[PDB]
C-alpha cells in the first residue's frame, strides 16, 4: 500500500504549488519547509512549516478483487507571531486548503519490487477539518488539519 | 570576537529560507559576546597589568595566559631590557635577576585562540537555539507531545556546560 | 479446537513461501525467523522477524450439530533501520499481506488423541488492519497486522 | 587524532543513503576533539616541559606516558648527555646522577595510541548518536512508546563514560 | 585476546541469518579489548618492570600474577643468576639472598589464561547483547509491554558485573 | 568440577524437546564454572604453598580446608619428615617441633566436596534458569500478567543466595 | 538426616496424582540438606575435635551439643581414663583433674534429634512449596487476582525463619 509514497506526493504538490508561481492566488511561500521525515517540534528551525503525518490506513474488500483503502493524514501548520497568529494561520489554511481543494486529483508514483514505478491516482481526497492552537505559548502558534484519503490498490488477488 | 556567524548556524541548521530573521541575528550576536565572557576572555589587544614583586620571587604570571609577548616591562618606573628575563607559554615570566621589592608594570599584546575550535562554534550554536526556541522552561505539552528540559547549571544547560568547562579559564 | 495448530500452519506457511522460491513475488527471505513460541521482544536477536500471538477463539452454534469458530491473530513485524524503517515495513507487509491473499485456502493437520492427524482446511481468513509504530526508538521499528480465521470443527455433537 | 571517520559511523549504523549530512558530519568532527580531550591526551606532536628538581631524587615522570623519545634536556641551561640517564615506559626517566638542585628543562615526542583500540571506537559512535537523536533529555513519549534515558554522570552517558574511564589517563 | 567470536555469539544467540551485521562485529570486536581491560590484563607479551628494593625485602611481587617466566633480572645493572632466586606462582619471587639498596629491573613473560572460562565468554555475550539491542536504559514500553531495567553499578549491568569481579585482578 | 549436567537440569525442568539448545548447554558450562568459582574452591588437583613461620608457632593453616594428604613439606629447603607432624582435618597441621624462622613450603592434593550436595545442584538449576529465562530485570508486564523481581544481592538473586552462603569457604 | 519424605510431603499437600514430578522430589532432596546445614548440624556419626586447654580451666564444651557419648580423650598424647572426667548433656565435659597447658584431643559420637520434631517437618514442606510454586518474587497479578510476598530476611522467607531460629544452634 502507498501510505509513503501518497505522502511524498501529496508534499510534492504542497512545495510545487505554494512555490511561488501564484502569487494572486497563495498567501505565501514555503521555500522546502514542508516534509515528511523532519516533523517532531524540535527539529523545526524556520517559521511557517508543515508536517505531514500518517494516520491509519483501512481496507474494504468488494466482491470480485476490487476493495477501497482509507487513510488519514493529519497535517500540522507551526508559526511564529509577526502580524497576529490567529491572521497568519489563516493564510496558511486558506492556502493549503486551496492546493487540496484545486487542480486534478493527487497522482503518485509507486515503486514496484520490480524496479519501475507506475503513475497512479489517488481517486478522492477531502479535508474533514481544521483546529487551532489556544495561544498560551507565542510568538508560537498550531493549528491541526485533518485529511482524508480515498484510494485502490492494484486488483492483486485477480492479477495473481 | 566572532566564533560563529549567520553562515556557520545557516550550515548548523540547515536553514533554506532566504534570509535570517532579526531575532536570530540579534541572538547570534549576544551568543558571540557571551561566549566570549563566560570563558574568562576579553576582545582587547594590547593590555597593562600591575603586579606586586618581591625579591624572594621570580616567576610571575600575566593575567591572560595567550599572551604573546611583553612590550614594556618596567619596575619602580625603572625600566629594564629584554636580556634580562624569559617569556614562557601560558604567559609565564622568568626573571633572570631578583627584581627590586615594589610595583612591576608591564605591557602586553594577548592574541587569542586561532582557529576557534569546532565545539566552540558547535555550543555557540546550541545556545543560539536555546534562547530561540525559548527552551528555559522546565516543560511543555503542546498537543499530545511532551518534553522535559535539563538540569541547568548555573542556569547554562547542562549540555552545554561541558564545553565551556573544558576550555574555561581558571 | 484447532487454535495452535492453526497457528503453526499459518507460521509454516509463511516460512515455505516467503524462503526465496519466489523473487519477483516478495521482497525478503527470513530464513526461519517466524515463529510462534519465541516472541517476546527480548527473545529476538535478528531483524527482520516475524511474531505469531494467538487471540480470542469464539463460536457459534447452528442447527444440527455445525459450529463456526472464529480466531484472532495479533501478528507483529520487527525490524530495524537500514533505509528509512517505513520503507522496510512497507516492503514486509506487501509480502506477508500477498501470502496471505494468494494461494489456497490454508491447511491444517489436527493431531488426534489416537495418534493420528488428519489434514482439515481453514474455510476463510482474512486480514483486516494493519499499524506501524510512531518511530520513536531507532533504528527499530514495528508494524501491527490484525488477521481473523474463520473454520469449523469436526462435527463433535452428531459423531458421538 | 581521528579515533572515526565517516566510514567506520557507516558501518556501525548500517546506513546506506548515499551521504551524510552536515549534522552528522559535523558531530563526527566534533566528537574526535572531545573524546581526544577527555582522555587528557593532545595532539601535540613535540612537547616541552619544565621540571623542579632536587638532588634527593632521580626518578621524574614525564607529563604524557605515551612520550617516545626524549630529544634534549638540561639542568640551570646546562646540557646534559643520553648517557647521564635512561627512559623507560610510561615516560619515567631515571637519572644516573644526582641533580643539581633547580629547574630541568626537556623536550620530548609524545607519539600516541596505536592502533586505536575498537572499544573506543564504539563509544565514539555511540556519543555521536546520542548528540543526533538528541537524547539529552530524561524522557519521552511521542505517540504510545516511552522511555526513560540514562542517569549521565558528569553530564556524561553513564553506559559511554565507563569505556572513557577504562582509558582515561591520571 | 579473543574471548568470543562471530562463531560463539552464534551458537549463544542461536542465529540461522546468513551472516552478521557489521554492527554486531564491531560490538564484538570491542567487547574482546573492553573485557581484556577491565579485568586489568594486557595483551602484551614481554613485560619490563622496574622495582624499589631494600636489603630487609627478599619477596616480590611482580607486577602480572600471570608470569610466566622471569628471563632477566638485574640490581643497578649489576645482573645476577637464576641460582640467586626462586619464582613461585601467581608472580612471587623469593631471593635467596639479601639485596643491594635500590633499583632492580627484571624482564618477563606473562602468559594469560588458558583455555578461555565459560563464564567469560558468556558475560561477553550479555555485553554484546547489552549494547545491541540498547538496553542502556531504565525503562521502555513499546506498545503494551513494559520493562525496567538492572540497577547498573560502575555503569556495567548488575548482573554482568559479578562475573567480572570473580576474576577482576586487584 | 560438574555440579550439574544437561540430564540433571532435564529431570529439574521436565524438558521433553528431544535436545537441549546451545544456549542452555553453554549457560550450564557457565554455571559450572561460576558456582566452582563463588565457593571460593578451584578445579587444581596439586597445590604449592608458602607459608610464614615462626618458632612461637606450631598450628599452620593450608588453603583449602579439603585438603587431603600432605606430599612435601620443608623449611628454609630443609626437608622434614612425617613423624614431625600431625595432619588434621580442615588443613590444619601441628607441628610436633617448634621450627626454624622463615618460610615454610608445603605441596598437598586438595580433593573436593563428594559427593555434589543436592542443594548446589539445585541451585545451580535456578541460577541457568535465571540466565535462561532472562530474569535479570526489575518488571516486566508483558500482556495483562505483571511480575516485580527480587531485591537481587551481590547481584546474585536472593533466593539463590543463601545456598552459597550456607557453603560460601571463609 | 530426613526431616521429610515423598509420604509426608503428600500428606500435607493431599496430592493424588499418582506420582511426583523429578522436581518435587529434587526439591524434597535439597531441603533436607539445606535445612540440615543451616541449623547448623551435620550428617557425620563419628566427629574429631581438637581443643586448647589450661590448667585454670576444667569445663570444656564440645563442638556439638548433641554429643552421646566420648569414645576417646587424649592429652599431648597422653591418654586419660574415664574415671578422670564427667560427661553431662549438651555436650559438657568436665575434667576431675587440672590438666596439663597445651592441646586435647577427643573423639564423639553426635547422634541427632529423635525424633524429628513436627514443625521442621513442617517448615520443609513450606520451603519446598515455596521453591515449587516459585514464590520467590514481590508481586504477580496474573489474570485479575494479585498478591504481594513476605519481607523475606536473610533470602529465607520471613513465615518460614522463625521456626528455624526456635532451632538455630548457637
Amino acid at each position: 500500500d502507498h501510505r509513503t509514497s501518497i505522502a511524498q506526493a501529496l508534499v510534492d504538490r504542497i512545495a510545487q504549488q505554494m512555490d511561488g508561481s501564484q502569487p494572486d492566488e497563495y498567501f505565501n511561500n514555503l521555500y522546502g519547509n514542508v516534509s515528511r521525515q523532519t516533523y517532531k517540534f524540535e527539529e523545526i528551525r524556520e517559521f511557517p512549516y508543515v508536517a505531514v503525518h500518517i494516520g491509519t490506513e483501512t481496507g474494504q474488500y468488494l466482491p470480485s478483487g476490487q476493495q477501497w483503502m482509507f487513510l488519514e493524514l493529519p497535517i500540522l501548520v507551526y508559526d511564529k507571531e509577526k502580524t497576529d497568529i490567529q491572521e497568519q494561520l489563516e493564510k496558511l489554511v486558506a492556502d493549503i486548503k486551496t492546493v487540496i481543494d484545486t487542480g486534478g486529483n493527487l497522482e503518485y508514483t509507486v515503486s514496484k519490487p520490480n524496479g519501475s514505478t507506475f503513475p497512479c491516482e489517488a481517486t478522492d481526497m477531502s479535508i474533514t477539518s481544521v483546529s487551532t492552537d489556544e495561544g498560551l505559548l507565542a510568538p508560537y502558534g498550531l493549528a491541526e488539519i485533518n485529511v482524508t484519503v480515498r484510494y485502490q490498490p492494484p486488483r492483486r488477488s485477480l492479477r495473481r | 570576537m566572532q566564533i560563529i556567524t549567520a553562515e556557520d548556524y545557516r550550515l548548523y541548521g540547515g536553514l533554506k529560507r532566504p534570509e535570517l530573521e532579526s531575532g536570530v541575528e540579534m541572538m547570534i550576536t549576544a551568543a558571540n559576546a557571551l561566549i566570549t565572557s563566560l570563558l574568562g576572555m576579553d576582545d582587547a589587544d594590547a593590555v597593562d597589568q600591575l603586579i606586586n614583586t618581591k625579591p624572594t620571587r621570580k616567576k610571575y604570571f600575566l593575567s591572560s595566559p595567550s599572551a604573546t609577548s611583553v612590550t614594556k616591562m618596567t619596575i619602580n618606573d625603572k625600566e629594564i631590557d629584554p636580556e634580562q628575563y624569559k617569556l614562557y607559554s601560558d604567559g609565564v615570566i622568568l626573571l633572570k635577576f631578583s627584581p627590586p621589592e615594589g610595583y612591576m608594570d608591564v605591557e602586553y599584546t594577548q592574541g587569542g585562540f586561532n582557529p576557534i575550535p569546532e565545539d566552540l562554534k558547535l555550543a555557540a550554536c546550541m545556545l543560539v537555539d536555546h534562547w530561540h526556541k525559548q527552551d528555559y522552561r522546565q516543560a511543555k505539552t503542546i498537543g499530545g507531545e511532551t518534553v522535559t528540559f535539563n538540569n541547568t547549571k548555573s542556569g547554562i544547560p547542562e549540555h552545554i556546560r561541558t564545553i565551556i568547562e573544558v576550555y574555561r579559564r581558571v
